[PDB]
């Protein structure tokens, strides 16, 4: 039951600053090495720096001293990372690695990491638009329909077909940045004979606006 | 700096195969303690990585018996006995010997099957949607296998180049396949000038192109 829980999603914008935490649990606080990783979206992973709890000495990669500040939190079993002066380079997840120093120097459990989101400070709720084909056989078994949410900010979207009935054949798709908005599509495919004697209605929901929007499809 | 670097961004292994992933450092990880400061990970996908291997040839705890890490010097081999599923992921080799510590690339473990076609279809703009002075043309091109495949959008006979935006899932877990979801937008202008809109889809799975289209006076 040795676990390590990181804070969650950030709510920042450029200039500010943000204070990302990682709770370790199952074991002494005080007798391991906490490092801290980032990630860009898929650029690959790297170090940030480490720090003794025993004891707050710490060391930094020399690429992120003077923006990183680990600060440790003997009251109890906490560890925190401080990213000052942020910029557009800096949204992305950051992991928070526990570490056997001493005899293996392996880097066992980890965080979930925190989602870092820093922009040019937008936010906007989406527009649902319902995608229904242009023609259908009844031969044509199999009909796929469609949820296109266009014109968000910030992620993430929570889609659905009927209200969670339908799960087979789900197909939701990773969202992809326009210029300053998000959007994404998902599509369902769907026996010919339920569709035109039953409705197919998509819930999305965009929690950051408090959203909640159906669409039927027709 | 030392650059870790991973030849292979992605490779493919049918479940039960032997895998073997390649590992290149910048200088050399040796210490005179005996030891190589080698280090491989496992992101797994959106889940967390997880020590696999530590000191270059050893099986961290957890980690079962089908892994295997060698080499030396600057040559690094990660070695799985028999794919399963759950090997799916990143590969992460990271030294832990100069500072700072650096991370490989990254290399992902795919799954291979049978060849399977592209259920491609394609989605006129909403009513909705126009009424707001946008247009959007979207093309699904569902389960499919290999993960390469051309989308090549047509107004008219004209290739529309300009206002594409692509959307490929990963991985599929159960059935090991690949979705794709491309959508072009336009002005709604420009949208009710023209009549045909096609998603042409290039694949391994036939010898011609899969050709999906709409004319808009067309009920």
């Amino acid at each position: 039951q040795i676990q390590l829980q990181q804070s969650g999603p950030e709510l920042v914008k450029p200039g500010a600053s943000v204070k990302i935490s990682c709770k370790a649990s199952g074991y002494t606080f005080t007798d391991y090495y906490i490092n801290w990783m980032k990630q860009k979206p898929g650029q690959g992973l790297e170090w940030i720096g480490w720090i003794d709890p025993g004891s707050g000495n710490t060391k930094y990669n020399e690429k992120f001293k003077g923006k990183a500040t680990l600060t440790v939190d003997t009251s109890s079993s906490t560890a925190y990372m401080q990213l000052s002066s942020l910029t557009s380079e800096d949204t992305a997840v950051y992991f928070c690695a526990r570490e056997k120093t001493t005899y293996y120097y392996a880097m066992d459990y980890w965080g979930q990491g925190t989602s870092v989101t820093v922009s040019a400070a937008k936010t906007t709720p989406p527009s649902v638009y319902p995608l229904a084909p242009g023609s259908a056989a009844q031969t044509n078994s199999m009909v796929t329909l469609g949820c296109l949410v266009k014109g968000y900010f910030p992620e993430p979207v929570t889609v659905t077909w009927n209200s969670g009935s339908l799960s087979s054949g789900v197909h939701t798709f990773p969202a992809v940045l326009q210029s300053d908005l998000y959007t994404l599509s998902s599509s369902v495919t769907v026996p010919s004979s339920p569709r035109p004697s039953e409705t197919v209605t998509c819930n999305v929901a965009h929690p950051a606006s408090s959203t909640k929007v159906d669409k039927k499809i027709v | 700096d030392i650059v870790m670097t991973q030849a292979a961004p992605s490779v493919p292994v049918t479940p039960g195969e032997s895998l073997s992933i390649s590992c290149r450092s910048s200088k050399s990880l040796l210490h005179s303690n005996g030891d190589t400061f080698l280090y491989w990970f496992l992101q797994r996908p959106g889940q967390s990585p997880q020590l696999l291997i530590y000191r270059m040839s050893n099986l961290a705890s957890g980690v079962p018996d089908r892994f295997s890490g060698s080499g030396s010097g600057t040559a690094f081999t990660l070695r799985v006995s028999r794919v399963e599923a759950e090997d799916v992921g990143v590969y992460y080799c990271m030294q832990h010997l100069e500072y700072p510590f650096t991370f490989g690339a990254g290399t992902k473990l795919e799954l291979k099957r049978a060849d399977a076609a592209p259920t491609v279809s394609i989605f006129p703009p909403s009513s909705e949607q126009l009424t707001s002075g946008g247009a959007s043309v979207v093309c699904f091109l569902n389960n499919f296998y290999p993960k390469d495949i051309n989308v090549k959008w047509k107004i008219d006979g004209s290739e529309r180049q300009n206002g594409v935006l692509n959307s490929w899932t990963d991985q599929d877990s159960k059935d090991s396949t690949y979705s794709m979801s491309s959508t072009l937008t336009l002005t709604k202008d420009e949208y009710e000038r023209h009549n045909s809109y096609t998603c042409e889809a290039t694949h391994k799975t036939s010898t011609s192109p899969i050709v999906k289209s709409f004319n808009r006076n067309e009920c």
